[PDB]
């Protein structure tokens, strides 16, 4: 949640340092709509470093 | 056949697709949940009249 | 194990199978080398009796 993003042909390619998340941040927004995952499945993106 | 199970609902057209097996949609959430396997169908069509 | 944390139970069978294959043919070549192995040791062993 920001300012209006740039376009496609512009990437804000952010490198996050050392930290520590949980998906409690991710889960702030309701209209999420492309929920489709690869590599983990969204149930275990959780205690796994 | 052994025993057939028929299950009539109405949900909307984006969330037709949410009836597929193996994947999480409105539907597929903590609404509804159904087994992997599935030998039956789905069959769906519009009631809009 | 990561496997297990990685994937979904319905998906990743077609990984899990193959590695079991995979290592069910490996028990195959060792037995039958050994079963070969062990037909001159008991000629040997016959030869010296």
């Amino acid at each position: 949640n920001a300012t209006t993003f740039a376009s496609v042909y512009a990437w804000n390619r952010k490198r996050i340092s050392n930290c520590v998340a949980d998906y409690s941040v991710i889960y702030n927004f309701a209209p999420f709509f492309a929920f489709k995952c690869y590599g983990v499945s969204p149930t275990k993106l959780n205690d796994l470093c | 056949f052994t025993n057939v199970y028929a299950d009539s609902f109405v949900i909307r057209g984006n969330e037709v697709s949410q009836i597929a097996p193996g994947q999480t949609g409105n539907i597929a959430d903590y609404n509804y949940k159904l087994p992997d396997d599935f030998t039956g169908c789905v069959i769906a069509w519009n009631s809009n009249k | 194990n990561d496997i297990l944390s990685r994937l979904d139970p319905p998906e990743a069978e077609v990984q899990i199978d193959r590695l079991i294959t995979g290592r069910l043919q490996s028990l195959q070549t060792y037995v039958t080398q050994q079963l070969i192995r062990a037909a001159e040791i008991r000629a040997s062993a016959n030869l010296a009796a």
